[PDB]
């Protein structure tokens, strides 16, 4: 059952890495909003950051969350430098996407999808 | 090829070469666009006897790779091949 | 087996030195390049007068697709679906049913000219020479939807270009 | 079997078998398998922990001198528990030879990077990380190299569909290029072309 | 002979190839003396290095030394000696003559699946 | 920054500036996870507000043990002269 670690031996250092990545994203959100001339406020960007971290918050494997921290670090570096355009930053906010119905009755009305 | 002799002479002087010997514009020297019909030959397997497919099946002679070592004396050291031979300089145009 | 490009040592006698210095001061090779471009000015240009003159082509040329017929009016396609099976871009859609006299004929034959890569696999996978790639290439359209051919469009293309497609096939069929 | 069958090389087969024995005997700590194919190609399957020592030996030994790294690839085989097979192709100009070094890893185990041996491995395993999600430890600068800047998922894996999950279109309301769930006007038609009859009896697997 | 240029860019011409090669081969032998005797790497590299050292010591001229060493120029032979010394030190550090670290799974190298 | 009363007032003021937490239940000895029901990330951005307003950074070793405002006041009193 012994496996080779990536960066974190157990869950505590993995949680520290998650904490540091969240701090870096929270610091960069105002500069990302200003430099890209986004139509959102700083609060909406920070709520999106917190929403992504909360969506990804049911994992207990140290290697999986190490890979998640690594991919978040790549995204943060991708945004700090101007490599993403405005479309890549705004792709987190699905503005043009139609609201998907959630209850049973509307899904029954619109199609066969469960 | 329709150029005058004076223009040909000036062209050859300024170019430094005889341009009329090797013209880049094609003329009636090329092959015609309508050709007589061909008759292509047949291959070596177009025979009526001694032509069994089991005697010339290339794909069926392919074998699985031979396992040399598996984990399930004073022998000489071995290179992957004899060492490559040194290249010889070109006799035609060595640029030397 | 190999040769030494750019391994010529420069001579250091006074003749070669003065030749190189005169070439530096008087710009000899620049005059050489100028003179040869001047010589290239006085040649007949290789430009043809399109659309009044067309570039040369071959009977193997792959242009617009067409559906052919037997020399009795009957169409050649018998709905064997080999062309849509061999199509590397999946540009062909075929649907078939037996028609009134029981013949095996297509009811739908679509070729997406925006998916097709003009590779000619369909005209060489056809056992009856039904689908062909005709010699026409000037069929640019102003709309995307005009490039989605159905069976009627391909049959019209065949009826339009039969007098050339049959001659090209007659010229080339001995090489196949 | 003269005209239409590929002629067989046996001197090269003998030499490659001898060199495979040589390598597998010099490095027993990492080498797990050595095989030579029908068309005289030598494959050395090793443990993932010995990627650096085996490659450094093959690069620096006087009897190996495999100075060129031609290609670095990963292959996705989902039925294995270590589904990713990492393949190094090496070329030796001194002896005019080629070798293949294979190792394995799964999704969560990192592999030691071979930038410190061969410098082409930088971009090659950056591409491998981009397409298969295989992490390479001790890399100088590991990011994506071919996919889109906001792309999620590794496309060369075999559970990733051919057409992706999103598609791009220009929206005039937001005056921007936007990504939407994928919808195809014509679905990609799947063809079942496998013959139900056995083709090559020499590759027959034993029954359970 | 005093070759002006070895032919390869960045490879400087060696003025005294014999002393350099002898020093490098003896250094390789002293480094390899630390590896255990039963290790096949030590036996093979000792054999090939002793052959190369005898060939170098038995030939005063360089052109016939280059011809019978079968390694191209003498400077790339010196380069290969340096690379072999570096590999010998790294192989002292790694110790790859030990038994196999771990067996693969049952169908790790089975193709086709 | 020089007096403990001013330190406590600045800490408590910028804690009242935090939007999602009521000022009524906030005292000097209120926990974060079980008193106001703040998340881990809530405490994280509270600590980043601490560094943003007090002008000195806080590492992740010692930011994990700041659950009530008295602990924050005592820590930043340790890091300063006071
Ligand atoms: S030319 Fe090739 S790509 Fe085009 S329809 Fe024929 S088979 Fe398909
Ligand atoms: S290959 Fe020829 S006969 Fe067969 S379906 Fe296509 S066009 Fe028709």
């Amino acid at each position: 059952t012994s496996v080779k670690p990536i960066f974190s031996r157990d869950m505590n250092e993995a949680k520290r890495r998650v904490r540091e990545l969240y701090r870096a994203w929270y610091r960069e959100v105002p500069n990302t909003v200003h430099l890209f001339q986004l139509d959102i406020s700083v609060k909406q960007g920070r709520d999106k950051v917190r929403e992504m971290f909360k969506k990804n918050a049911h994992v207990t494997d140290p290697r999986v969350v190490d890979l998640l921290v690594i991919k978040g670090k790549m995204e943060l570096e991708e945004t700090i430098n101007v490599w993403k355009q405005r479309t890549h930053v705004m792709r987190f906010f699905h503005e043009t996407e139609a609201p998907r119905p959630k209850d049973f009755l509307s899904k029954f009305y619109v199609g066969h999808d469960p | 090829a329709s150029a005058t002799r004076l223009i040909q002479g000036l062209r050859n002087w300024a170019s430094g070469r005889d341009l009329q010997a090797k013209l880049q514009l094609r003329y009636q020297e090329i092959s015609k666009r309508t050709q007589p019909p061909p008759k292509l030959p047949v291959g070596p397997s177009h025979r009526l006897s001694n032509n069994y497919y089991c005697a010339r099946d290339g794909r069926r002679e392919a074998m699985p790779p031979s396992i040399v070592m598996s984990s399930q004396s004073e022998k000489k050291a071995v290179s992957p091949a004899p060492p490559i031979k040194r290249w010889e300089l070109s006799q035609d145009e060595p640029y030397l | 087996t190999y040769k030494y490009v750019n391994l010529r040592e420069p001579s250091m006698d006074m003749k070669s030195v003065t030749d190189r210095a005169a070439q530096t001061l008087l710009w000899t090779e620049l005059i050489r390049g100028l003179g040869m471009t001047l010589s290239y000015l006085f040649r007949e240009p290789a430009t043809i007068n399109y659309p009044f003159e067309k570039g040369p082509l071959s009977p193997r040329f792959r242009g617009e697709h067409a559906l052919r017929r037997y020399p009795s009016g009957e169409e050649r396609c018998i709905a064997c679906k080999l062309c849509e099976a061999v199509c590397p871009a999946q540009a062909i859609t075929i649907e078939a049913e037996p028609r009134a006299d029981g013949s095996r004929r297509t009811t739908r034959y679509d070729i997406d000219m925006t998916k097709c890569i003009y590779c000619g696999f369909c005209q060489e996978a056809c056992p009856v020479d039904a689908i062909v790639e005709g010699p026409n290439f000037e069929f640019s359209t102003e709309t995307h939807e005009e490039l989605l051919y159905n069976k009627e469009k391909l049959l019209n293309n065949g009826d339009k270009w039969e007098a050339e497609i049959a001659a090209n096939i007659q010229a080339d069929y001995l090489y196949r | 079997t003269r005209p239409t069958v590929r002629p067989r090389n046996d001197v090269a087969h003998k030499q490659l078998s001898a060199f495979g024995e040589y390598v597998a005997e010099i490095l027993p700590k990492y080498v797990q398998q050595v095989q030579v194919s029908c068309f005289s190609e030598l494959e050395i399957c090793i443990h993932p922990d010995g990627v650096i020592p085996v490659l450094t030996f093959l690069r620096d030994h006087s009897n190996a001198q495999f100075k060129s790294l031609a290609d670095l690839t990963a292959v996705d085989i989902p039925t294995r528990q270590n589904r990713f097979e990492i393949v190094y192709n090496l070329l030796s100009l001194r002896f005019n030879s080629r070798i293949r070094v294979k190792t394995y890893t799964d999704e969560l185990t990192p592999v030691e990077s071979s930038v410190s041996v061969y410098k082409a491995a930088n971009w090659y395993e950056r591409e491998i990380w981009d397409m298969f999600g295989v992490f390479f430890a001790n890399h100088p600068d590991l990011r994506r190299i071919l996919t889109d800047y906001g792309f999620e998922g590794h496309p060369f894996r075999k559970d990733f569909p051919l057409s992706g999950y999103v598609e791009l279109r220009y929206d005039d309301e937001v005056k921007r290029v936007v990504a939407e769930p994928v919808e195809l006007a014509q679905e990609f038609r799947k063809f079942d072309l496998n013959s139900p009859w056995e083709a090559f009896p020499a590759y027959r697997q034993p029954p359970e | 002979l005093l070759k002006k240029t070895t032919g390869l860019v960045g490879l400087a011409v060696c003025e005294t190839p014999h002393e350099r090669l002898k020093i490098l081969y003896t250094k390789i032998l002293d480094v390899l003396g630390h590896i255990p005797k039963n290790a096949a790497y030590r036996k093979y590299t000792e054999q090939i290095t002793n052959e190369k050292l005898s060939i170098v010591k038995a030939e005063p001229d360089v052109k016939k030394l280059e011809e019978q060493l079968q390694g191209g120029q003498i400077e790339e032979v010196i380069l290969q000696a340096e690379n072999e010394l570096s590999l010998a030190r790294k192989m002292i550090q790694w110790k790859p003559w030990e038994p196999l670290v771990e067996e693969p799974p049952a169908s790790q190298w089975k193709w086709p699946i | 920054p020089l007096t403990l009363e001013g330190i406590k007032d600045r800490v408590l003021y910028v804690l009242k500036l935090y939007d999602k937490i009521d000022p009524e239940k906030l005292s000097v000895n209120s926990h974060f996870m079980k008193d106001l029901g703040l998340d881990s990330l809530d405490q994280v951005e509270i600590i980043m507000a601490m560094e943003d307003e007090f002008g000195f950074e806080i590492p992740d070793i010692d930011a994990e043990k700041l659950m009530c405002p008295q602990e924050i006041v005592d820590y930043i009193a340790d890091k300063k002269d006071v």
